[PDB]
RNA sequence: GGUUCCAUGGUGUAGUGGAUAACAUAUCUCCCUGUCACGGAGGGGUUGCGGGUUCGAUUCCCGUUGGAACCGCCA
RNA sequence: GGGGAUGUAGCUCAACUGAUAGAGCACCUGAUUUGCACUCAGGAGGUUGAGGGUUUGAGACCCUUCAUCUCCACCA
RNA sequence: GGCGAAGGCGAAAACUUAGGCCAUUACUGACGCUUAGGCUUGAAAGUGUGGGGAGCAAAUAGGAUUAGAUACCCUAGUAGUCCACACCGUAAACGAUAGAUACUAGCUGUCGGGGCGAUCCCCUCGGUAGUGAAGUUAACACAUUAAGUAUCUCGCCUGGGUAGUACAUUCGCAAGAAUGAAACUCAAACGGAAUUGACGGGGACCCGCACAAGUGGUGGAGCAUGUUGCUUAAUUCGAC
RNA sequence: AUCAGGACAUUAUCAUGUAGAGAAUAGGUAGGAGCAAUCGAUGCAAGUUCGCUAGGACUUGUUGAUGCGAAAGGUGGAAUA
C-alpha cells in the first residue's frame, strides 16, 4: 500500500536475511533461507541468498511498491545474488548504500579459531 | 595427466530401419561376444511390437529412448565427509548411450518370460513414460534439482 | 557508502559497489579475530609492502 | 551371636511375577594397511549347591556354602 | 462414589462436529561414507476398542458396555 | 615514516615539562669518555586495599570430534583485562651487535634545519633505509649507522648433562627475584655455518588402466592346484 | 465520581451458507404450482458478501416497459412462483 520504501539485506557469513521494510522503520516483511525450508550449512551459499530475495520479493510486489532503496549489509558471500535477483524481480532499485557495522577500535574482537 | 582426447569408432547407420542407434542398443544386450544371437533377441521384438501396438517399429523405439533420455547428470566430489554432487549437462552422445544402457539394465530383470518379450515389454512401457527406466531417470533428476546449490562449483 | 544508481542504467552501480565493498569488506574482516598489537602492527606494515611493490612496478 | 541383600558367559551388569535370557567389554574368522593399533563385515559363548511344589524352576518355597551391609545396648 | 477424559499403524499422536482413513518416528530397499550418523527418494503398518442406532453414507453424532488415564469428597 | 636511553608513544583541547637538529664575529677555558658499589626507570602476567565491569576470556560446566580428549571446534563462564594508591623487577627486554673518539670508494631513496626562490629539483649540515668494492669472517654475511684500520673504560665467557638445581645470604605480604656450585656421568653436545641426497598431511610442472567412463570378473557355492597351520615314521628342500 | 478497553448476555439488524447428481453454492422448511409491474420491467457498469476462487446474494451507477424453465421444466437425501 506504500510506493517508496527500504529492504536492509544482512548476509552474514553463515546465514542470510531479507527484511522489506517502510522508509522509516515498520518492517512490512522478512524472509530468511530457514525459514525457506533450507537448514544447516546450505543455508550459507549464494543460491540460498538469491531465492530468499525472490520470494520476499514477489510477496512484496503484490503489496504494490516500485522504488527500493537497497541496504545492503552483512559480511557473507552471497551478497550479490540477492541483488541481481531483486533486479530480476524488477523493482526499481535507486540506491545501493552499505551499514554494515564498522568499529572504529571499539570493543575487543574475539579470538583467533585455529 | 594425460592431456590427449581419445578417438572415436564409427557408430554404422543400421541394416534395417537405417537408425545407428539400433546397432547401439544390439552392442549393448551384447553379451558372450554372439553378434549373431543379439540380432535375432532385438527383431523379434520389433515384430512382437508390430502384433501390439500396430505402429511402425522404429517410431515406437525412437519414442521410448527420446523419453527416457535425461537432461541433468550428477558427478560425485568428496571432499571431507560423504560427496557433494554436482550436476552438470552431459553431452549428447553420451545422453543416448546411458538411456540404452538403462534399457538394457531393466529390462534383464523383469519378471517376464523370455528376454525377447521381456526387452519387448521394456520398450512400449517406455513410450507412455511409466516404467522402470523412466523411474531411473526421475531419480537423478529430482537429486539434481535438490542439489541445485552446488552446480556452481565443479571443480 | 551510499552511491545513486543514476536510474540510466543498474550494472554501473554495481561495477562501482563491488570496489566499495571489497575496501569495505576489508576493515570489517579485520575486526573479527583478536591479534595482538605487535601482530596487528605486523600485519599493517605486511599489507603496505604488499601494495607498495605492486605499486613499483605498476608505475 | 542376631538380622537384611547378592551369587547370570572370561569380566562388569539387566531382565523373567513359571513356558523367553539379553547389553557392553572381551574372544574368533574375514576386509584393512609395509605392518600393527584404531576402523568395517560375520561369527560365536550363561542362572552358587541341595532339596520340595508344578506337566515344567534361574524365577516359587525351605535349607547349605561364599561375599557384603547393618546391629549387638542398661547396668 | 461424582465429574472429565481417552482407545486411529510396530511406537507416540493429528484429525474433522459427518463425505481423505492421515502426520511423525521405528522397520525395509535405493542414492551416499574411511566409517557412525546426518541428509535425500520410495514403500508398506490399521473393524479408527466393542455393541447398538443416526444419516443416503462413518471411525467420528448419540446411547450403552470393556479397558487404562486423570482428577475431584469422604467421624463405621 | 617521526620522537624517546630503553620499555613505549596515534580521537580533540588546556596546563606543566624533557631531550634533540642547524648557524653562531658571544662566553667560560679541558670543566671530557667509561663506570665496580649506589640511585632512577623498566612490556605483559601476578599481589594488597578501595572503585569499576560493555566486550573478551585463564580456571570451570556442557555439546562435539576421538580408540581415549583433562586439547584444537562450538555454547555459556569467575579471577583478570580498566582506574587511584602501594608492591613484584622478570621477557626472543633483539639490531641476538656496551658506550665514547678519529679515519676508510661510490650509487639510490626518504625526513628535518639552513642557502636560493612556484612546486619539482641543486648544494650544505644531520637522522633514518636499500645496494655495493677494498677490508673482515669458519661460512652466512657486515661494509661510513661496520661485524673494517686503532685507542680508552666497563660487563661477560672457558666442553655437554647434572643445573639455573641444592645450601648459605640480600630483597619481597606472596609467587618469587638476585647470587650460585659440587659429588656423579659422557666423549662428545636438541654446538655454528654450508653441501649432496631422502622426505614433507610445502609449492610449480609432467606422466602410466591410476582415478574418472564402461565391460567382464574375484570375495558367497562345488571342484582342480599351490601355500600357512596341525599331524604323522616321513608328510624331502627352497620361494614369504 | 468519570473515562477507555475488551469478557459474556442481549435489545434491534438478515444476506450468509457450497455431496455427487441436478444446467444450479441445495442453509433446513417456502404453505404451494404461477407470480411480481412507479407496491415499477429489462439492460450492463462500480463496490461488497464469502469462498468449496467456480459461484453466491446485496448495495451503488445506467435506469425503463415486460421479466420471472429456482411457478409450470430439471435431478436429487435435501428443489424450485
Ligand atoms: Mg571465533
Ligand atoms: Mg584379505
Ligand atoms: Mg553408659
Ligand atoms: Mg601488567
Ligand atoms: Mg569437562
Ligand atoms: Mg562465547
Ligand atoms: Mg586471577
Ligand atoms: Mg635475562
Ligand atoms: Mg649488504
Ligand atoms: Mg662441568
Ligand atoms: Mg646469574
Ligand atoms: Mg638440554
Ligand atoms: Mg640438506
Ligand atoms: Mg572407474
Ligand atoms: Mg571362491
Ligand atoms: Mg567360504
Ligand atoms: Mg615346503
Ligand atoms: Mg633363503
Amino acid at each position: 500500500n506504500v510506493s517508496s520504501g527500504i529492504i536492509h539485506v544482512s548476509c552474514s557469513p553463515n546465514n542470510t536475511i531479507v527484511s522489506a521494510s517502510d522508509p522509516g522503520g515498520n518492517v512490512l516483511c522478512w524472509a530468511s533461507s530457514g525459514t525457506m525450508g533450507f537448514k544447516g550449512s546450505r543455508k550459507k551459499t549464494p543460491y540460498s541468498a538469491g531465492i530468499a530475495a525472490d520470494k520476499v520479493a514477489k510477496t512484496v510486489k503484490e503489496m504494490g511498491m516500485a522504488t527500493v532503496k537497497l541496504f545492503v549489509k552483512g559480511t557473507g558471500r552471497g551478497k550479490d545474488t540477492a541483488i541481481r535477483s531483486f533486479a530480476n524481480a524488477g523493482l526499481s532499485i535507486t540506491e545501493i548504500n552499505e551499514k554494515t557495522p564498522i568499529p572504529h577500535n571499539g570493543c575487543k574482537p574475539p579470538k583467533r579459531p585455529r | 595427466m594425460r592431456k590427449n582426447r581419445a578417438p572415436k569408432r564409427t557408430v554404422l547407420p543400421d541394416p534395417v530401419f537405417n537408425n545407428t542407434l539400433v546397432t547401439r542398443i544390439i552392442n549393448v544386450i551384447m553379451e558372450d561376444g554372439k553378434k549373431g544371437l543379439a540380432q535375432r533377441i532385438l527383431y523379434g521384438a520389433f515384430d512382437l511390437i508390430e502384433q501390439r501396438t500396430k505402429e511402425k517399429p522404429l517410431t515406437v523405439f525412437e519414442r521410448a529412448v527420446g523419453n527416457v533420455m535425461p537432461r541433468l547428470e550428477l558427478r560425485v566430489r568428496r571432499i571431507a565427509g560423504s560427496n557433494y554432487q554436482v550436476p552438470t549437462e552431459v553431452p549428447q552422445d553420451r545422453k543416448i548411450a546411458l538411456a540404452l544402457r538403462w534399457i538394457a539394465m531393466f529390462a534383464r530383470k523383469r519378471h517376464e518370460k523370455t528376454m525377447l518379450e521381456k526387452i519387448a515389454n521394456e520398450i512400449i512401457d517406455a513410450s507412455n513414460n511409466t516404467g522402470a527406466a523412466i523411474k531411473k531417470k526421475d531419480d537423478t533428476h529430482k537429486m539434481a534439482e535438490a542439489n541445485k546449490a552446488f552446480a556452481h562449483m565443479r571443480w | 557508502p551510499k552511491i545513486e544508481v543514476k536510474n540510466d542504467d543498474l550494472e554501473l552501480a554495481l561495477k562501482k559497489f563491488k570496489r566499495v565493498s571489497l575496501e569495505i569488506r576489508r576493515l570489517a574482516q579485520r575486526h573479527e579475530y583478536h591479534l595482538r598489537k605487535g601482530m596487528r602492527l605486523r600485519e599493517k606494515r605486511k599489507i603496505a609492502q604488499k601494495k607498495r611493490r605492486k605499486f613499483r612496478n605498476m608505475v
